[PDB]
Formats: structure tokens, sequence, C-alpha cells
């Protein structure tokens, strides 16, 4: 219902533990699905292209 | 990118030969490294089609051309040994006898004699077709592997 751009970023910048949570999630998303949830939340792009090249990219494609 | 250097042996490795070596090897590797440094993702590698030569000093009097071309072959090993395997993928095309090009324009007349032994000489269109064959999805995946 509420997914405004930049939500949780004040906590992200202020607290180390929130940074850890967001960093773990972003790393997993980048490695297994090919996008950065932090980028999505901070910038809110209209379109996002995922590339499946390479071994990691092919693993993402199989995911 | 090559500049034409000719008549330069070991005793005449001149400013032209040094500049040519920069273009063909040093700034080539710098271009590849710059592309790597500016690549943000590990899932979209760039296939570097390296114009390797089969004649490493076989003809001589070519300045540092053979040095540059054989130095380009280290990228095959450095793909494994460095942290840019997922960013760049090496596809070394050992280009053969190409007709009409400056490097062998003086040997077009002997191209037929070369071919008479059951050997193939290539026109520019044929070479382009062959090198574009290295950009097929299958060879792209193979380079990525």
């Amino acid at each position: 219902g509420s997914q405004e751009q930049g939500m949780g970023m004040e906590l992200y910048n202020s607290s180390e533990v929130a940074r850890e949570v967001w960093d773990k999630a972003d790393r997993h998303f980048v490695n297994n699905y090919g996008f950065s949830i932090l980028d999505i939340v901070q910038n809110n792009p209209n379109e996002l292209t995922i590339h499946f090249g390479g071994a990691k990219g092919r693993a993402i494609r199989d995911n | 990118a090559a500049i034409p250097e000719n008549g330069n042996g070991l005793d005449n490795i001149d400013s032209k030969s040094e500049f040519a070596h920069r273009i063909m090897l040093t700034n080539l590797l710098r271009l590849l490294g710059a592309v790597k440094s500016k690549k943000p993702t590990d899932t979209r590698p760039a296939q570097c089609i390296l114009p390797l030569s089969p004649n490493h000093g076989t003809f001589g009097f070519d300045g540092l051309y053979s040095e540059s071309k054989i130095s380009l072959e280290t990228l095959f090993n450095r793909w494994y040994s460095e942290d840019w395997g997922s960013k760049l993928t090496v596809c070394g095309a050992v280009i053969g006898w190409t007709r009409g090009t400056g490097l062998m324009s003086a040997n077009n007349i002997i191209a037929e004699g070369i071919e008479k032994l059951g050997v193939r000489t290539f026109s520019q269109k044929e070479m382009a077709f062959n090198i574009l064959g290295l950009l097929t999805p299958e060879i792209v995946q193979l380079c990525q592997e």
C-alpha cells in the first residue's frame, strides 16, 4: 500500500544493522536475480533490464 | 587498430614502431581494462575479438607487430588469473591471408600460388563473415565459459 521512493533509507544510512540487512538482501538479489533492490527503492526506475550473460547470468536465468 | 609499419627490423625499432606497439598492445589492454572498470554488472560481459596473427616474426621487418600480436595472447591465461573473467571474454581470431588489405596487398599476386597447395586465402568479405561467426550466441556462450 505504501512503497514510496527511498523508504527506509534514513535508517539505512544511520544504523549499521539496517545497513547489514539491506546489504545482505541487495547482494542476494544481485547474485540470484540480477537487480539491486536498493537501486529500485532509491531511484524507482520505470524500466529495468536484466542481463543473463556469463555463468552468474546464466544461473540467474535458470532461477 | 593497427598502423602500417614496414621495413623496421630489430636494428630500426623506431618511434613509429614504438607508437604502433602502444596502439596495438598497450592502449589496447588499457581500453579493455577501462571497459572492465566501467562495467557495473557481472552478468553482461564484453567479448573482446582480438586480431591475433599466426606469423610471430615469420616474415620479419615488421617492427613490433609480432610482439604486439603475441602479447595479446596472454589475455587467454589472464582471463583465469585475474578478476575480469566475468567482465571480459577473450575471443582471439588468428586472422589468415586476407586479400586487398595493406598488410598483404603486395602478396595478392602470389595468393594463387599459395592456394595451389590446397590452402585457403581469404577476401575481406570472407574474413568478415568468419569473424562475425565468432559473435554467434553459441560462440558467445563458449567465450563466456
